[PDB]
């Protein structure tokens, strides 16, 4: 939980997410793009009535719920194949 | 009937009509009046 970097007085609307998008998102793929989302069958293009932005606000303030906060999340990847290697832990070099 | 009546009630007493055994169409809810404010808070205003 971060609620002391993402919050300040009178409000912080710097974040941002996506919720109209043509279709699901690959997996570990990026698609950082401002295209308003296509409603009906109009080339409109803009914003206001059945013409809306892709991405919303993910404003945060110091006064939320627990649902509500800004939860602060970094996700881990490790690949564990037959490869040379890169990062390890603790090591001994005992002789062969 | 709800969206065409003629004695919309006043504030302080908002008439409330209940909404039930139907299919919803909401093409309705597009081509009536070139309208306002159309903010949706909960629900997306095309995924509905
Ligand atoms: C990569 O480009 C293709 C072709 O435009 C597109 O279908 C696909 O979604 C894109 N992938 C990413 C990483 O957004
Ligand atoms: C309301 O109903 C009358 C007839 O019942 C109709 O003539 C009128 O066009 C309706 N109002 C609107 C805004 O369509
Ligand atoms: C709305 O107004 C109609 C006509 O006056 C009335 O019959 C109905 O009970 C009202 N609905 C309320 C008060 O919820």
């Amino acid at each position: 939980n971060s609620n002391k970097l993402d919050s300040k007085h009178s409000g912080n609307y710097d974040y941002w997410y996506r919720l109209f998008r043509k279709s699901k998102l690959k997996p570990f793929e990026r698609d950082i793009s401002t295209e308003i989302y296509q409603a009906g069958n109009k080339p409109c293009k803009g914003k206001g009535p059945n013409c809306y932005f892709p991405l919303q606000s993910y404003g945060f303030r110091p006064t939320y719920g627990v649902g509500h906060q800004p939860y602060r999340v970094v996700v881990l990847s490790f690949e564990l194949l037959h490869a040379p290697a890169t990062v390890c832990g603790p090591k001994k070099s005992t002789n062969l | 009937e709800v969206f065409n009546a003629t004695r919309f009630a006043s504030v302080y007493a908002w008439n409330r009509t209940r909404i039930s055994n139907c299919v919803a169409d909401y093409s309705v809810l597009y081509n009536f009046a070139p309208f306002f404010a159309f903010k949706c808070y909960g629900v997306s205003p095309t995924k509905l």
